[PDB]
């Protein structure tokens, strides 16, 4: 459960 | 550099084809020629840099984390020793790691950042500082790695001020340098809070901007929320 | 070598740890190095080592199948001239796959072969021959293209041979090897008919000799088989 | 349309 990044 | 002898533009053209063929190590090297030319960037080639090294470190941490999980479980009680196969191998790939992250950082420092007087290239590279300075962070732990967290810190903090008096708050970029600004704040600076609310912040300010975009503006800015939204809602 | 100072059994391990991470080059350069300490494989090294090259070569193949089919479209009829660069990189992506599969087939020769009396493992091998042979045949164009595609069709030969005499219809090795032998016959020999009969006559054998398996040995031979039938639907 | 291998 990685969190978002751009 | 080995891309000292091929035309800027057939470097950029290749790091195009690269993408295509989903060889990110061959088109991070042609960016990197790229970038070695000495001039500015426009921004479809920042893009261009930025995927191509987002992807090569990207397999790089997700290595990185499979292998430390294995260290872990080899290190608890009761696991049988397996001797220093485990920590060799997981030294080697973060050795990688952290050369890559010197390379994207030495080509910002060198002189990406300097030349950057616009904000959407300013804004762009320093974000990319922030971020190679968390990859490095995510594995950092000797005498330097308060001064990695700081540094990585230091670089999204003028990123977010050039951002918020130059850029509107639907802006993508702005948008992109406060989500991972935010997972920054979750993960690496152990500021649950802080990374809430700036992801909060960022999307109700971004929200009430949204209605003076156009329909391709408002997809970008639409998308980037959206990961604003998933990583709130992991996180409460 | 630069696994010369590696322990054998560390290659081994750091190999599986590799394949874990979804670290396919370096996992081929681990098994090269086992290799290369000179003993025979066993069943579950030969595994790996086959595994690690085929990821390998297979990411390379797709990559090359990518930049061919661009280069193609650059040079039909008022398609704009871009200049030599689809050609170098599709040249580059096709370089690298060579060395791979020389690297392969200098392992094989050099000396896995002549050492392998037991038939899984000599049929293995061969195998292996034909398959890295086959590779080189779908990017040959020169003087040795023919010999190449013999070079490959005799390897598979030689297996086929020693897999109907000392093999059950079932045993994996021999599936896979007919079916890929199959694939040789329809992709680079130009003879579907014979790709078309031998995926035919290899699953109606096995078909018949499920009845003598295990639970555990059925698995792995009904696997193959529905991949000679994917085949047979593909291609009739 | 690629042909399966193993
Ligand atoms: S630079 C790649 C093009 N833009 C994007 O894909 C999008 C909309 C996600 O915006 C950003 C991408 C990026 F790599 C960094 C950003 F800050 C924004
Ligand atoms: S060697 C990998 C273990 N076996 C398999 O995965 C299976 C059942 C597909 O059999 C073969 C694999 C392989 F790489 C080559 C073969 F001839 C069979
Ligand atoms: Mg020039
Ligand atoms: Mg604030
Ligand atoms: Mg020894
Ligand atoms: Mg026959």
């Amino acid at each position: 459960g990685f969190p978002a990044t751009v | 550099g080995a891309m000292g002898s091929m035309e800027r533009a057939s470097l950029i053209q290749k790091a195009k084809l690269a993408e295509q063929a989903e060889r990110y190590e061959d088109m991070a090297a042609f960016m990197k020629g790229a970038v070695e030319k000495g001039e500015e960037l426009s921004n479809e080639e920042r893009c261009l840099l930025s995927v191509a090294y987002k992807n090569v470190v990207g397999g790089q941490r997700a290595a990185w984390r499979v292998l430390s999980s294995i260290e872990q479980k080899s290190n608890e009680e009761g696991s049988e020793e397996k001797g220093p196969e485990v920590r060799e191998y997981r030294e080697k790939v973060e050795t990688e790691l952290q050369g890559v992250c010197d390379t994207v950082l030495g080509l910002l420092d060198s002189h990406l950042i300097k030349e950057a007087g616009d904000a959407e290239s300013r804004v762009f590279y320093l974000k990319m500082k922030g971020d190679y300075y968390r990859y490095l962070a995510e594995v950092a732990t000797g005498d330097d790695k308060k001064r990695i967290i700081d540094s990585a810190r230091s670089a999204y903090q003028e990123a977010m001020d050039i951002s918020k008096k130059e850029m509107p708050p639907t802006n993508p970029i702005r948008l992109g340098l406060a989500l991972n600004f935010s997972v920054f704040h979750y993960e690496i600076a152990n500021s649950p809070e802080e990374a809430i609310s700036l992801a909060k912040t960022t999307f109700d300010e971004a929200m009430a901007d949204l209605h003076t975009l156009s329909e391709d503006s408002y997809k970008d800015s639409t998308l980037i929320m959206q990961l604003l939204r998933d990583n709130l809602t992991l996180w409460t």
